[PDB]
């Protein structure tokens, strides 16, 4: 009730900034910001207490999708994902067919988003890890899918892939 | 630290430049001051953009 979750968080971020930029939103009580012991590094989230429940709502309110730090949108809810762009579908290819034509390289963790620009058919494809988003790139990019030619690579967010997602391995191995 | 002082470490980690108030502190406007800082002055809001110096965006003054 009195908890936040926080994530999006680059792993240089230290718990003493942590602290300086929540106490400005309200007074906070602890702060539990887990470190994997094996890399010795933090994990992209942490749980910020405050002192009641009416202090954490205001900050749920207050810093969600507000704050940028080391460019990256930071995200607060009570109690870091490959996702792709697919361009040039054909008219046949449904949700459905999307879902079993990006299966076979990996988990999904949700349905597809099918969406028109322009006449041109699209869709993003939602991967759990990024290693596995890579196969389906190499695969599927500049291929005829359906007698219409598509092409496959990340999401703009300014890309879906950089190196700050070893949050995606942090989550893969802590299982989300 | 304080509410109302940002240091310029923290500043540069959020792409903030100086003579700007937080990206939060538009949100303030609408939704209200903090419900644990009765008594917190942002400068440009309710402290006079004068105080808007150096670390320095608020102050808890009752």
């Amino acid at each position: 009730g009195n908890t936040v979750y926080v994530g999006n968080i680059d792993p240089r971020i230290t718990k003493e900034q942590l602290y300086e930029l929540f106490i400005q939103i309200n007074p906070v009580l602890r702060i539990k910001y887990p470190k994997d012991k094996v890399l010795q590094a933090y994990q992209g989230y942490a749980f910020i207490e405050f002192y009641n429940q009416g202090d954490a709502q205001y900050a749920i309110k207050i810093m969600n999708n507000t704050v940028r730090l080391y460019d990256r949108l930071i995200k607060v809810r009570q109690v870091p994902i490959a996702k792709l762009f697919i361009k040039n579908l054909a008219d046949s290819i449904d949700s459905d067919q999307l879902v079993k034509i990006f299966n076979k390289f990996g988990k999904l963790i949700r349905e597809p988003e099918i969406f028109y620009l322009s006449k041109l058919k699209c869709a993003y494809v939602y991967f759990e890890d990024f290693e596995k988003a890579d196969l389906a790139i190499k695969s599927l990019n500049n291929q005829l899918v359906a007698n219409n030619r598509i092409t496959v690579d990340y999401a703009f967010k300014n890309g879906k892939g950089n190196a700050k997602y070893g949050d995606d391995v942090d989550r893969l191995l802590n299982k989300e | 630290s304080r509410p109302g002082r940002i240091s310029q470490e923290l500043r540069a980690i959020m792409n903030l430049p100086e003579g700007q108030l937080p990206p939060w502190c538009m949100k303030m406007k609408d939704i209200g001051l903090p419900t644990g800082y009765p008594d917190l002055k942002i400068a440009g809001l309710n402290w006079d953009i004068t105080n808007l110096k150096g670390d320095v965006y608020g102050k808890i003054i009752p």
